[PDB]
């Protein structure tokens, strides 16, 4: 970009497609085919009710559709400890690739606990990987408001997300 | 109740350890037993060791409470056992490592125990094992002279398993042929009688003690009879049974049928909920709601065999059987034609399924089946019943 951007048959359309901007569009054309799932697994009690969190995540790999799921806030709240740090960031990983379903993960980030602020940026980390190069919604704009709270895990969790992220 | 455990043994006391398990499996000896306090006293003051007979009955209290404990495979029989010596000289007999006790004959110490709980609760003990016999002596060659007893009783049947035996059933049959002899001939003659039991009084616990142990003549040992025997877990009794008698029983019989299947019935339903999962209800063990249904279960049993007992006629007398089928508890088996140092066994229904068995091999416990018990070939091959314990249906 420059090179292409100085010539300028269009703008857009080259950034775009030199950035991964086109990138996460095949893929969502790709997605329809393979079906969308809200499918989950895991089991519930002791550390599984952890788990099972956890593991939803990890099976929509991708962007997928899990919109529902992850609207009810009772799933999140009913995880423990550190525990609940793991389950935000998963969150990210049903939407990774994408910036679309950012909103979910945004409410967390003000509400209650420490941990699951730690949890957000994690896995806003994870969600805006799909940008680098597009500078729709950088990365930047989220992430260094909490590097100056001097909370030792809020600003960790921050600052790699950074690093993936771009 | 609570699951039965390792007897605490210290060698050469195997054979004691067998007897106490077996007699606590009865539920109604359990509660008499637990619920003896020394200010009811003997109930016989007709016994100079009368004393001594409340102290053994304590001790027992002690191992059974343990017993039933699945924390304590400790019962310590070390004080026991010293009680025993004092109460009787066939105790303080053989030589041995620390005290002088060894291994013992474990027909001996039931009889001797036997009289210990009579002499404090009286008659009632006594009632739930005593037997009435219409006996009929006909000497073989005086066919014509008959002499009839009809208050001959006893507390204990003996199977003799010398003659023709392949099996306990058979071997039951020829247990009523005990033989004697009389000097007199008023009597006809010197010949063996043919002497012919049949049971007209049941009681509600029957104790079967193996006859066997002889000194075989010829090879100058101690021996014991080696001829096989089978023990089927359900015993039947109706053919020794006098007509008369046998009938009530069958009637009574059907009763006691109903419950155990409205037992049986809600027994299933406990098995499903343990094999699901616990689901919800957050960062817990499925142990914990486990442990509570296998609680449930315990009580629910007791409770059962409280409803049989309840809906037998009040025609029925205390120390009567309800019914002419019994179910087979506690095995005392015995190893080694030798009981100077032979070793003794112990199997144990389990409680908490009827239908399982603890093997009680002393102290190590090792899970049997009811199964297992039956294959049995008896005789040395394998070990084989010395002493059987059985219990009317539903009590």
């Amino acid at each position: 970009n420059g090179k292409l951007s100085e010539h300028f048959l269009y703008l857009a359309k080259e950034l775009n497609l030199t950035g991964p901007k086109v990138p996460e569009d095949i893929y969502k054309s790709h997605l329809d085919n393979s079906k969308s799932v809200f499918s989950s697994a895991g089991l519930d009690s002791a550390q599984q009710n952890l788990a099972s969190s956890f593991v939803n995540g990890f099976l929509n790999l991708g962007y997928c559709n899990d919109k529902l799921i992850v609207d009810n806030d009772n799933w999140v709240y009913k995880t423990k400890g550190d525990g609940m740090t793991s389950a935000v960031a998963s969150i990210g990983s049903i939407y990774q690739w994408n910036l679309d379903g950012l909103q979910q993960l945004d409410k967390y980030l003000y509400v209650d606990e420490p941990e699951v602020k730690a949890g957000a940026l994690l896995g806003i980390g994870i969600s805006a990987s799909g940008v680098h190069d597009g500078e729709v919604e950088p990365a930047l704009l989220l992430l260094q408001d909490y590097v100056t709270n001097p909370d030792t895990k809020i600003s960790s969790a921050a600052i790699l997300g950074l690093g993936i992220a771009f | 109740a609570q699951l039965p455990v390792g007897f605490k043994n210290m060698g050469n006391t195997c054979y004691l350890n067998a007897t106490l398990q077996a007699l606590y499996r009865v539920n109604d000896l359990r509660d008499m037993i637990l619920n003896y306090n020394p200010s009811q006293g003997v109930s016989n003051s007709g016994a100079q060791d009368e004393e001594i007979h409340k102290q053994i009955v304590i001790e027992m209290k002690r191992c059974f409470e343990n017993l039933q404990n699945k924390s304590f495979k400790s019962v310590l029989p070390i004080v026991l056992l010293n009680t025993l010596r004092k109460c009787y000289p066939q105790f303080a007999e053989r030589d041995s490592q620390g005290g002088f006790y060894k291994q013992q004959d474990a027909e001996e110490l039931f009889t001797q125990l036997f009289h210990s709980m009579s002499i404090v609760f009286g008659d009632k003990f006594s009632e739930d094992f005593r037997i009435q016999f219409k006996t009929t002596i006909k000497d073989t060659a005086n066919d014509n002279d008959i002499t009839v007893k009809e208050n001959e009783s006893d507390s204990k049947l003996q199977c003799h398993i010398s003659g023709t035996t392949n099996f306990m059933r058979n071997g039951l049959l020829e247990g009523l042929n005990e033989k004697i002899e009389k000097r007199s001939d008023l009597t006809g003659a010197n010949s063996i009688y043919s002497v012919e039991k049949k049971i007209s009084r049941l009681p509600k616990f029957l104790t079967v003690q193996y006859v066997r142990f002889f000194w075989k003549r010829s090879t100058n040992k101690k021996s014991k009879i080696l001829r096989k025997v089978v023990f089927p877990f359900q015993l039947d009794v109706a053919d020794m049974l006098t007509p008369e008698y046998a009938a009530e029983k069958v009637k009574v019989r059907d009763e006691l049928r109903k419950v155990e299947k409205e037992k049986n019935e809600k027994e299933r339903e406990i098995k499903r909920r343990k094999f699901d999962p616990s689901s919800s209800e957050n960062v817990m063990t499925p142990r914990e709601q486990y442990e509570t249904q296998v609680a449930l279960n315990e009580s629910e049993k007791d409770q059962w065999l409280e409803e049989y007992k309840k809906h037998f006629p009040p025609n029925l007398e205390k120390g009567e059987n309800p019914s002419c089928v019994y179910n087979l508890i506690g095995v005392i088996t015995h190893q080694g034609a030798n009981s100077e140092s032979g070793h003794y066994q112990a199997f144990i229904r389990d409680e908490l399924d009827e239908n399982k068995w603890y093997k009680f091999n002393d102290d190590k416990v090792s899970v049997v089946e009811k199964e297992k018990i039956e294959s049995l070939a008896g005789g040395g091959e394998s070990d084989s019943a010395l002493i059987l314990m059985y219990k009317g249906f539903g009590l």
